[PDB]
């Protein structure tokens, strides 16, 4: 009955600093080390660093030597991971994990951190018109955007593609469905508190 | 120490025996090798550690072996829930590293994609931007090439594509390619085409 | 003659406990001296570098003692339990000329633990007079992990 809860998604501009938290429940943080790892959009796993809340000792990964600072609030059982001098290539999902008993056995849910010069903004939804129809969710930032059809009633034959990062720094995503009835795509972009239902 | 995984992509059918390898730069104790499985939108899941010990809850289906510089993850009989990405890694007292990963996909039937082309909507045109979309639906294998042609001029660098995760039910993939042009440039041409090449085979076009 | 000889109380010092090998990991050390009954804390048990039937944990009483039994215990990390299921026992007066404990003409395979916290007592019939004692893990669940105690009394 152990659980690692990380802080919410972060949006940052180049040169900024982000502090990710990892709250543990079901045991005392000090009892075990805390491992940090990240995963860039379409890449593999990469160790960032590890910390010992008992002694305050830290060990860094070769590539993250001077950009990461690890700490922990022993009383509140919360481990921290502060990444400074953020760059766009630092865009990724960051995870904390503890050994049980030796590796990365238990994981937090992960924290998405997007680094870009762009600022948060909702998308514009355009119509795309067996036959195929869809919705183009263009120019939003940052990820993610969720999409459903007919309020979730339509799932068969639907294909929502991974978002693509444009040169403008904004994302674009398309969702299609292969098939009288009405077709509406329900778009949700929580970062910008934007929700749109586009009938096609 | 660096870890190298093979193959980049493994294609097998349900019920088959799967074997994944992890090669190290230098020999090390088998008690420092772990294997992880990861499915889209999910954090990694530890399958085996200490090279051969399974984590609690992991089906006896998975087993690991090896030592020195060669380690192996074996799946006796593949179940549909086993198709995903696998990572090996070495942990220890001073450093940890991961292999680049191996993606285990379902060996499907070669099928050409059904192609569709969508002109930019009037609503978007009003914004001053024009996006032309080309959809390749339900095809296999995943490899396919899309070539945008505007008045027969091959387009390059002004389009982006993305591919869906393999469909667990039919083993197929789908791909969408978006050509982006300014409203001004878009209106400077008349013929927009999408040329698709796939081992299962096409051109779809429209007049502005 | 069935009192603890010093593993839990530390009457048997860290130096007196050794092993064929022990597992070390980031910020963790499952050293031989961690093999003490009911011990708590990080890496609170002896674990060999690699789990195999040739590993052993050794205790040097530094004097001849009457051993009437041994107590074994497993260990649990955050969620996973680890413990030795079966083990052998060997003894020595010089620490080099070892003899496996036999019963009815064959080496005795002792039944150990089935969980990570319950101590299991194994009496030795007949008892042994020895200065050195070794535990040889033969079977285990997940990892060879041991916390123990030795029961007996002074030889004089």
């Amino acid at each position: 009955q152990v659980q690692l809860v990380q802080s919410g998604a972060e949006v940052k501009k180049p040169g900024a600093s982000v502090k990710v938290s990892c709250k543990v429940s079901g045991y005392t943080l000090t009892e075990l080390p805390v491992h940090w790892v990240r995963q860039a959009p379409g890449k593999g796993l990469e160790w960032v660093g590890s910390f010992d809340p008992e002694s305050g000792e830290s060990i860094y990964a070769r590539e993250f030597q001077g950009s990461v600072t690890m700490t922990a609030d022993t009383s509140t059982n919360i481990a921290y991971m502060e990444l400074s001098s953020l760059r766009s290539d630092d865009t990724a999902v960051y995870y904390c994990a503890v050994p049980d008993p030796d590796a990365f056995d238990i994981w937090g849910q992960g924290t998405m951190v997007t680094v870009s010069s762009a600022s948060t903004k909702g998308p514009s939804v355009f119509p795309l018109a067996t036959a195929a129809l869809g919705c183009l969710v263009k120019d939003y930032f940052p990820e993610p955007v969720t999409v459903s059809w007919n309020s979730g009633a339509l799932t068969s034959g639907v294909h929502t593609f991974p978002a693509v990062l444009q040169s403008s720094g904004l994302y674009s995503l398309s969702s299609v469905v292969t098939v009288t009835a009405t077709y509406t795509c329900n778009v949700d972009h929580k970062p910008s508190n934007t929700k749109v239902d586009k009938r096609v | 120490i660096a870890l190298t995984q093979s193959p980049g992509t493994l294609s097998l059918s349900p019920g088959e025996r799967a074997t994944l390898s992890c090669r190290a730069s230098q020999s090390f104790s088998s008690s420092y090798l772990a294997w992880y499985q990861q499915k889209p939108g999910q954090a990694p899941r530890l399958l085996i550690y200490g090279a051969s010990t399974r984590a609690t809850g992991i089906p006896d289906r998975f087993s690991g072996s090896g030592s020195g510089t060669d380690f192996t993850l074996t799946i006796s009989r593949l179940e549909p829930e086993d198709f995903a990405v696998y990572y090996c890694q070495k942990y220890g007292t001073s450093a940890i590293t991961f292999g680049q990963g191996t993606r285990l996909e379902i060996k499907g039937t070669v099928a050409a994609p059904s192609v569709f082309i969508f002109p930019p909507s009037d609503e978007q045109l009003k914004s001053g931007t024009a996006s032309v979309v080309c959809l390749l639906n339900n095809f296999y294998p995943r490899e396919a090439k899309v070539q945008w042609k505007v008045d027969n001029a091959l387009q390059s660098g002004n389009s982006q594509e993305s591919v869906t995760e393999q469909d667990s039910k039919d083993s197929t993939y789908s791909l969408s390619s978006t050509l982006t042009l300014s409203k001004a440039d878009y209106e400077k041409h008349k013929v927009y085409a999408c040329e698709v090449t796939h081992q299962g085979l096409v051109t779809k076009s429209f007049n502005r | 003659c069935s009192m603890p000889l010093g593993m839990e109380s530390k009457a048997i010092s860290d130096a007196q406990i050794t092993a064929s090998s022990y597992f070390t990991n980031m910020f963790a050390t499952w050293s031989p001296s961690k093999a003490r009954l009911h011990l708590q804390g990080r890496s609170n048990a002896w674990r060999p570098q690699v789990n195999n039937p040739k590993e052993w944990l050794q205790v040097d009483f530094q004097k001849t003692m009457k051993v009437t039994g041994v107590t074994t215990q497993g260990v649990k990390s955050l969620l996973t339990s680890m413990y030795v299921k079966e083990f052998l026992i060997s003894s020595s007066q010089d620490g080099h000329q070892w003899t496996l404990f036999f019963q009815n003409g064959k080496v005795k395979v002792f039944q150990g633990n089935q969980d990570s916290f319950t101590p299991v007592v194994n009496c030795l019939d007949p008892p042994l007079l020895t200065r050195y004692l070794r535990i040889h893990p033969q079977s285990w669940v997940h990892q060879i992990a041991l916390r123990m105690e030795v029961l007996g009394c002074e030889a004089q």
